[PDB]
């Protein structure tokens, strides 16, 4: 009853900031897929699909006034609420590869982490429970209509037996942090 | 000539 | 053989738990397992012509696999996965889901398939003086739900704050039965019932009475 | 610890035809509540929480303000669909990836589940069937949800219980909109 249908939808950037701390992020999303972000203190506009960014071009100094504003209206609410509780939630992930699995041929493997609540979370990945960072991407917090979010990282890896890989999730709303194995086959 | 048009998001303020 | 049976109070999560024995098992293998869950809405009546289907599986990476329409009500609590248990959790109680169940765990070394059966019981407390009762006059409520066993011991309570009720010159329990004769202004308010069983089925279903 | 607070403020253009009818709606959200809300049918910064009440207040007592939020349906919105969204979105075409699988075998003459992976796809209307010897089934048959992988791609599980006898030949069908005949990937047992 509280969704409505329409033929695309666009968030056209979307503004999160967090305090104390000063987490500021600016996002432009549609329908889905991640157009293109802001970059926080670089001050530029970080294009997710490069192809994209051949085509059209947004100017980061409104993403950077935009971030600016939404700190001062966290500010201020934060200033007049006085003593209001803010909650946590557990998020849940969910380990898969993005292309059919064959071994031997060089793949990459995706942790997708739903309702993140608040956005900061450390999403790392273990290589038979061992530290690995070997082209490690992570896309920005898309947002979800609970107002929770739900991030995704990637790890191109190489498919074999004699290798088991876990998504390993630590966050404020998690009294440890949880790791998801994963084998293929 | 082609160029790349993309208008940007607009937010807003309060006083409080 | 013998698949056992279990019932369900509608519009209230059933709890459908199946784990491998009680044995400490190394948690990195515990990762390694697939769950299957099949279902099958059949009865000794002729309700199909005279069908089973898949309603969810997740493989050790985490993914969800089920109907097209997908299930709202079946949550994977995850914790339990991840400390030896495979246990069916839906929110609310479907009218629709009396049948047969089916289960597929799949390890790297052993595996087990859990079966058994599900009955849907709606739950309800009938009351004799079907109204808002008068000044002073007799009542009868009857709180009970679709299950052939009798019940091995049934608790009543008044108010909001769940008093339990005992048997007094004024309130009679006779089996699964509360009755006042005289109903004074004091009486009014959420009397809730709670029923027992063998298997240890809990009922607590409330009734909101209204006196003059 | 101590006291932490999120905040976050959005603006959705909601196009349920091409260039017919748009609408706007921004939000006001503070520690996963939103306070602030307007919406492009009102006209107007109403509060859906009282304490939205003072903020919408000053939104609605500037008509320079409100005048610009009522332009944006036609700026923002309108002139982002009209450009680069129709060269951005529009421009970008896809091709999905079908293969089949199989989780068990043996002799498979005994009880079996086929499983089609399509994959690499742009979200759209799919119609994917089984098909056991050119028949479509729908007993047996479980497909996972739409899987958003998050780089404008997505990807889809198919499972169908495959019990007949080796001798016959299974298939998966799905139809995609940016293939013009419906690619058909077939499996011998
Ligand atoms: C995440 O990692 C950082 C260091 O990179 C650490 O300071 C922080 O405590 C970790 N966890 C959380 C929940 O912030
Ligand atoms: C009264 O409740 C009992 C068990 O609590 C149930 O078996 C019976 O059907 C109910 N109705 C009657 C006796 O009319
Ligand atoms: C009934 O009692 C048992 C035993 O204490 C308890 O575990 C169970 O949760 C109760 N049932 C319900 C449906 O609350
Ligand atoms: C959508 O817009 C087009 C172009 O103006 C128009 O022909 C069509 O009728 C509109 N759709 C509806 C459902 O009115």
């Amino acid at each position: 009853e509280d969704d409505i249908e329409a033929d695309h939808v666009g968030t056209y950037g979307i503004s999160v900031y967090q305090s104390p701390g000063d987490i500021g992020q600016y996002t432009f999303e549609f329908d889905g897929d991640e157009l293109f972000y802001v970059d926080l203190d670089k001050k530029e506009t970080v294009w997710m699909l490069p192809e994209f960014g051949q085509l059209a071009s947004f100017d980061p100094q409104g993403g950077l006034q935009n971030i600016a504003v939404v700190k001062h209206n966290l500010g201020v609410l934060t200033k007049r609420s006085n003593s209001t509780p803010a909650t946590n939630e557990a998020p849940q992930a969910t380990v898969f590869p993005k292309s059919p699995v064959l071994l031997g041929q060089p793949n990459t493997l995706i942790c997708f982490v739903d309702n993140i609540f608040p956005p900061v979370i450390n999403i790392t990945w273990l290589r038979n429970s061992k530290s690995v960072a070997d082209g490690v991407y992570e896309t920005s917090f898309f947002v979800n209509r609970d107002y929770s979010f739900h991030k995704l990282s990637y790890l191109t890896f190489i498919p074999s037996d004699d290798d088991i890989y876990d998504c390993k999730v630590e966050h404020w709303g998690l009294e440890e942090p949880v790791l998801k194995h994963w084998e293929p086959e | 000539g082609p160029v790349s048009k993309m208008r940007m998001a607009t937010p807003l303020l309060m006083q409080a | 053989k013998e698949l056992p049976v279990v019932w369900a109070q509608e519009g209230a999560p059933v709890h459908l738990p199946c784990s491998l024995k009680s044995p400490n098992l190394d948690p990195n293998f515990l990762r390694r397992g697939g769950v299957i869950w099949q279902h099958q809405p059949d009865s000794g009546q002729p309700t199909p012509i005279p069908g089973r289907y898949t309603v969810l599986s997740v493989a050790p990476g985490g993914l969800r696999s089920g109907r097209q329409p997908l299930h709202p009500h079946v949550q994977l609590e995850e914790r339990g996965l991840q400390r030896g248990d495979f246990s069916l959790w839906l929110r609310p109680a479907l009218r629709t889901d009396a049948g047969e169940y089916h289960a597929t765990v799949r390890l790297p070394n052993r595996a087990l398939s859990c079966s058994l059966r599900l009955r849907v019981g709606q739950a309800s407390m009938i009351a004799s003086p079907s109204g808002v009762l008068k000044l002073s006059d007799w009542v009868l409520l009857n709180c009970s739900f679709s299950r052939p066993d009798r019940p091995v011991s049934v608790h009543w309570f008044q108010g909001q704050n769940r008093v339990p009720v005992y048997n007094s010159p004024r309130h009679f329990l006779a089996e699964t039965f509360l009755l006042l004769p005289q109903v004074s202004p004091l009486d009014s308010g959420t009397w809730g019932c709670v029923l027992t069983y063998r298997d240890g089925f809990n009922v607590s279903i409330t009734y909101n009475l209204k006196v003059l | 610890s101590e006291r932490h607070f999120v905040y976050q403020f959005m603006g959705e253009c909601y196009f349920t035809n091409g260039t017919q009818r748009i609408r706007y709606v921004t939000r006001y959200i503070y520690n996963r509540e939103e306070y602030v809300r307007y919406d492009s049918d009102v006209g107007e910064h109403r509060a859906v929480t009282e304490l939205g009440r003072p903020d919408a207040e000053y939104w609605n007592s500037q008509p320079e303000i409100l005048e610009r939020t009522r332009a944006e349906l036609d700026t923002v919105c309108r002139h982002n669909y009209e450009g680069p969204e129709t060269h951005t979105s529009l421009r970008r075409l896809e091709q999905p990836n079908v293969v089949i699988s199989l989780s068990r075998t043996e002799a498979l003459n005994h009880h079996n589940t086929l499983v089609c992976s399509v994959t690499d796809f742009y979200p759209a209307k799919i119609k994917v069937r089984w098909f056991r010897n050119g028949q479509e089934e729908t007993v047996g048959v479980s497909s996972t949800q739409l899987i958003r992988n998050g780089d404008w791609t997505f990807q889809v599980l198919v499972m169908l219980e495959m019990t007949p006898r080796r001798g016959e030949v299974y298939t998966c069908h799905v139809e995609h909109p940016s293939l013009k005949s419906p690619i058909t990937v077939e499996w011998r047992a």
